[PDB]
């Protein structure tokens, strides 16, 4: 659920960062993606992409969308959801994909980068 | 995100400019609270607002 995942983004990435620096970045951060990840924060979003994949067709969900339990608390992030409910196989793809945003070297170079030229 | 390193030392208010206001945190009072910022930088305990200090120091119980 959109509005999940940037409630968790929002509480990992540091500080003085915001939505926006995430949401067009490298290859495949925001709507999308082609090529491979151009970096390590890139290959975060590709990472997600793949597991929001995963989990439309080999569980039948629309990740999007899924309703779910995640607490967040100790600058982390919990998932609550039984162990193998579609509500919790999509909160995993949120929390390891926050997470892997708030470990990521954030190069100000590949933010909106130039999809045609770096993306093939 | 991590904690700032810097959030328990004091702020640094030695003059290396005009003086602008800044927070810095103040452990013994779980609080940002506004002073003198100087711009000498000798640590990063200081912020432009109450909401980015708390962010990179209010402490998770
Ligand atoms: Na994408
Ligand atoms: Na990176």
């Amino acid at each position: 659920n959109l509005i999940n995942f940037m409630e968790m983004i929002r509480y990992t990435i540091p500080c003085e960062k915001t939505w926006g620096e995430y949401a067009d970045y490298g290859c495949y951060c925001g709507a999308g993606g082609s090529g491979r990840p151009i970096d390590a924060l890139d290959r975060c979003c590709y990472v997600h992409d793949n597991c929001y994949g995963d989990a439309e067709k080999k569980h039948k969900c629309n990740p999007k969308t899924q309703s779910y339990s995640y607490k967040l608390t100790k600058r982390t992030i919990i998932c609550y959801g039984a162990a193998g409910t579609c509500a919790r196989i999509v909160c995993d793809c949120d929390r390891t994909a926050a997470l892997c945003f708030g470990n990521s070297e954030y190069i100000e170079g590949h933010k909106n980068i130039d999809t045609a030229r770096f993306c093939q | 995100r991590k904690r700032h390193p810097d959030c328990d030392k004091p702020p640094d208010t030695k003059i290396c400019q005009t003086v602008v206001r800044a927070f810095y945190y103040k452990p013994s009072a779980k609080r940002c609270v506004q002073f003198r910022y100087g711009g000498c930088n000798g640590n990063g305990n200081h912020f432009k607002s109450d909401h980015l200090c708390r962010c990179e120091c209010l402490e998770y119980r």
